[PDB]
């Protein structure tokens, strides 16, 4: 009921407060400015 | 939120969680209410075994949502 991550092909679900991203990949994100 | 976790014995547990939980955090909660080691503990999701360090939200867990609890003992 929510939206995919924003990143390439990921197969997880991402979240507004994470800028769109599953957790992990909001943490790669973070983690290269 | 709350989602059920159900045993394949039967017996079932609401538990009370929010999305960002990881797995940790509810294999957590679990062993609090039912005394299991969360090393004892594999969840299952609409098929899928849920991977440790990913959350609620990253497979879509929503409200009443229903895991299994499947154990390697
Ligand atoms: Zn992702």
């Amino acid at each position: 009921g929510t939206s995919k991550c924003r990143k390439a092909g990921c197969v997880y679900f991402g979240t507004p407060e994470n800028k769109g991203f599953c957790t992990l990949c909001f943490i790669e994100y973070r983690e290269n400015k | 939120m709350q989602i059920f976790v159900k045993t394949l014995t039967g017996k079932t547990i609401t538990l009370e969680v929010e999305p960002s939980d990881t797995i940790e955090n509810v294999k957590a909660k679990i062993q609090d209410k039912e005394g299991i080691p969360p090393d004892q503990q594999r969840l299952i999701f609409a098929g899928k075994q849920l991977e440790d360090g990913r959350t609620l939200s990253d497979y879509n867990i929503q409200k009443e949502s229903t895991l299994h609890l499947v154990l390697r003992l």
